[PDB]
């Protein structure tokens, strides 16, 4: 990684008497300077790494007995949008979400978590049978961006965004959407019209890749990093946006270093969100979405 | 008072050329047509009445800037911001509109296109209008960043709500429709239709190479199921005439 | 055709002085006679005449402003099922059917009327519509079958089917349908859930082919004339059963004789249906039509 | 006291092979199970009531040799008809349930299995209770022509009003599903589940080659997105009682 170059030139000496002892525990310290003051371009390779924490990871640790369904009874399983049903704490839920893959064979696999059409119908498939049998809604997002090209959009990747955005929008059940990975913009709202949001703290929600953002306003490609400095796309700017309701604590180093500390978060979280919903009835929790995303935005009139 | 046709190159008097709604004489390409226009195009004389006439954009991300490039479109323009919102009447029948304009930021939508456009669908659910929009656009204003996005959230939850009302959307897509607006309000209407030629897909090829390292025509949407209708401008009155009749709340 | 070969022979002495008046008077009778009295494997050749009148025929006779809308918003428009929205003395209805297609090129593009999932897809957008509007829905049933194949099946054409039909059954609009073609089993079931359902004289419905039914029940193709009889398929069986509502009278010779003449005759049985179905609200209208399809069928306790 | 495996041709001692319910040890191929044994293999001990125990067939269209073919398979199976419904609990669990079973009439769809689904549906309806069909036939029963046909609907209506009632439908399509019943009831469950090699289609090629002159297996079906899940039948028990209790009326 680009900012574990000091932390590379500490161990390059220590493995060569009385400096080990002081090169180690001031290693011990600035380690922890570091990981404990983080750049948000520093969260954005944190994102990227390929042993960021998936879906699946997560799953175990948080649900009771989870079963994978497949399909949109239509064209396909996609193999980047996952889901299924189980049980939080006694309840039966249903939980949904992006697939980035493990290993290179299997990002191959997962097309690195970016859903096709199919992928987003499968999802609206499962919420509307969760709706019919008043299950709450766990989304996992972990996209950078819905798969493009021409054979996406010529089975409708912008018509299987928009549709889930309308119909997730009056769902009569509770929806938590959570950022694990990147939140690619329209490939991640398309599973994230949710009553509460939640981010871990080094994971990414954007309109567009800050490459993206270099290449056409700064009219050059390498310029990324600033370009993400200024987009705000980190948790923190998120949250002082009032556009997501909590940030997750996410272990020194990255997530990735405990799946199972990490895990254990995400459930309080979850819990937690899904307490502050009770009082609303299936009415009334349709209307709490809509008053979450009508008032979102600034103007001057 | 000239206005060149891109496609074909032939020079045209503008005065003819608005009569005959932008539409090229020789080789049949749609010019753009802007919001006033489009407006007059479809609505009784005199029976216009404009929403949020002087609604500005601000800058909640500090956009370095932004705010100038605004002024830029308002002064080259005559409009505040990138969609025209209001209601009309066609043939005897009200209904809101919002007609984008892609000179104004390429027609992107920010935080005040969003509150426009939900203003007046909020609107004609109170009084049970059926809606009809407009889109041309590059996508969401990255100089709002995540706020751009979440604008395809709120337009959703207001359109949901006026469809669940009974209602009548009508997603008119003109040229270009792309990225968040053609992944939003563009592709759910009750009836979806479009113009010869015109240009509509999701994401961009500059946008797609850096985010990970003719079939955006209508007519081939038409074939991929995705639009109920190609009309020609010179069927357009007459088609959302018939359109409204038919949804004409008995 | 077969049967007129009695006919021809008649017409082939008279183009060759007495015999000719008494020839071209004992043709008007027999004529008659014949078309008057016809055998059910008659009626089946009538209807698989390339001139019968298709959907596209009928429209312009019995609605006023037809608007043709095309698409699934999944994957394509189907050429084979067309639909609308137009008016019916006033009252704006949406219009659904299978387009056979006038001449062979026609028939080419038409895919004979066989419709893929794409065209049930696009038949129950449009249905959905008419009852969120509170429309009535007409659908004309002119098929032999939906297209059957790998690339069908592989796009869902079970799935297609299955999914009308239950979607049809809760229908809060009054729904009519009438067999002007062939009734191809599921095909035609699948635009064919209606409170109430119409039939041409000389038109089909059967659960196969009797060329299908020879090959399979007979084990001998050349068969077809005798399956056909023995499977009750003609407008008066069906009746009988009391699966259709009503048969509609057909011009001397055939529909293809007098379009004009068939179509008026459509719509005041359409008119008169829609009448039964107006003490009906919107919840009774989908129970009625429960009741109908609840009810057929012969056992033993 | 021995069944041949069509694949592999071993032959077995069925008392062990009905214990493994009826999967090939040697090449795992997954044997038909009778409409008793299904039930059995999924029920409580001593929880299962039929319903309709007694309802026989009759001849509407007058097809010839029909109600004597009939007998030849009431005598050879000891089945009145080719589906066997009535209600049972797994792990506690109430639950309607429909096996339909292909050695009678290749378990084709007359007027007996719609009015036998409808009456378990239209039960389970009244007590809020799941249902489970298992799908085991080459079609529609050409016998009673168009009545079969319409089996297809009365069957989708009683579905539908149960839907209605926010009440789960399982669909476990077994060897083989084809023809009206998977154009009908086996494709629209809430949960569609299927077994291993499976055969699944629509129309046969004996009938689209007259009547117009391995992708159906159910492994390819799930990736063309019409199966929720291949269930070996080693999880079968497990599975469909995981999937009542996340859909138990708390
Ligand atoms: C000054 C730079 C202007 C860039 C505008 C641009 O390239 N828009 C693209 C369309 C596009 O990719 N729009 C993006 C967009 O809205 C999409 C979105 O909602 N989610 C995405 O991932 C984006 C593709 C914009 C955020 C850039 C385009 C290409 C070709 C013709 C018309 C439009
Ligand atoms: C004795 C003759 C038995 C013929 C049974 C048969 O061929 N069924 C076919 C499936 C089939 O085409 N079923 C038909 C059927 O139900 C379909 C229906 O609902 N609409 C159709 O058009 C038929 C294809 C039956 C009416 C014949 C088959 C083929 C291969 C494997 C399994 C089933
Ligand atoms: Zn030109
Ligand atoms: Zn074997």
């Amino acid at each position: 990684l680009d900012f574990e170059k000091p932390l590379f030139e500490i161990r390059n000496k220590i493995e060569s008497q009385e400096e080990i002892d002081m090169l180690e525990a001031s290693l011990e310290r600035e380690t922890k300077k570091i990981y404990t003051n983080l750049k948000p371009w520093d969260r954005v390779q944190i994102a990227r790494l390929q042993e960021r924490p998936t879906t699946l990871d997560y799953i175990p640790y948080i649900f009771d007995s989870f079963m994978e369904l497949h399909g949109d009874r239509n064209f396909r399983d996609d193999p980047a949008m996952i889901g299924g049903i189980g049980f939080l704490n006694g309840r039966a839920v249903t939980v949904i979400g992006q697939q980035r893959g493990k290993d290179t064979k299997d990002n191959i696999y997962r097309n690195f978590g970016m859903a096709h059409p199919e992928g987003y119908r499968k999802a609206l498939r499962l919420m509307k049978q969760a709706e019919k049998f008043n299950r709450p809604i766990f989304t996992f997002i972990d996209t950078k961006g819905a798969y493009p090209g021409k054979a996406a959009e010529e089975r409708g990747q912008s018509e299987s965004i928009a549709t889930n955005l309308i119909e997730m929008a009056s769902l009569k059940v509770p929806v938590i959407a959570i950022v694990i990975g990147e939140g690619g913009s329209g490939g991640a709202l398309g599973i994230g019209i949710a009553n509460k949001v939640l981010m871990l703290e080094n994971s990414t929600y954007s309109v567009i890749s800050p490459e993206g953002a270099a290449a056409l306003l700064w009219k050059d490609s390498n310029l990324a990093k600033i370009a993400a400095e200024t987009m705000k796309i980190t948790a923190h700017d998120i949250k002082q946006l009032g556009i997501i309701d909590d940030v997750i604590s996410e272990p020194l180093g990255g997530a990735h270093k405990d799946i199972e500390q990490q895990a254990l978060a995400i459930k309080s979280a979850f819990v937690a969100q899904l307490d502050s919903l009770e009082s609303l009835s299936r009415d009334e929790i349709a209307n709490d979405r809509f008053e979450k995303f009508r008032n979102i935005g600034s103007y001057i009139e | 008072i000239m206005t060149k046709c891109p496609k074909c190159k032939k020079i045209m008097y503008t005065k003819e050329l608005a009569e005959n709604l932008n539409v090229c004489f020789n080789c049949d390409h749609h010019i753009a047509l802007t919001a006033y226009k489009r407006i007059e195009a479809i609505s009784d004389e005199g029976s216009f009445t404009e929403f949020d006439k002087g609604m500005t954009s601000a800058n909640p991300l500090d956009f370095p800037s932004y705010l100038e490039k605004i002024e830029k479109d308002q002064q080259k323009t005559g409009l505040k911001e990138a969609v025209v919102t209001g209601t009309a009447q066609l043939d005897g029948m009200k209904f809101g509109v919002a007609v984008m304009d892609s000179r104004f930021r390429m027609g992107s939508m920010g935080s005040v296109i969003g509150e426009k456009i939900c203003r007046i669908i909020d609107y004609c659910t109170e009084n049970r209008l059926p809606f009809i929009l407009f889109s041309a656009s590059g996508g969401a204003r990255m100089q709002e960043g995540i706020i751009s996005l979440m604008q395809m959230g709120k337009t959703s939850v207001s359109l949901k709500r006026h469809s669940d009302a009974g209602l009548l959307y009508i997603s008119y897509l003109t040229h270009p429709t792309t990225g968040g607006v053609s992944a939003s309000f563009a592709s759910v209407g009750d009836i979806n239709l479009s113009e010869p030629k015109a240009l509509i897909g999701f994401a961009g090829r500059r946008v797609i190479e850096q985010t990970i390292n003719d079939f955006q025509t209508a007519e081939f949407l038409l074939e991929h199921g995705q639009l109920d209708k190609v009309v020609h401008r010179n069927d357009m009155r007459q088609t959302l005439s018939e359109i409204l009749k038919i949804h004409q709340e008995v």
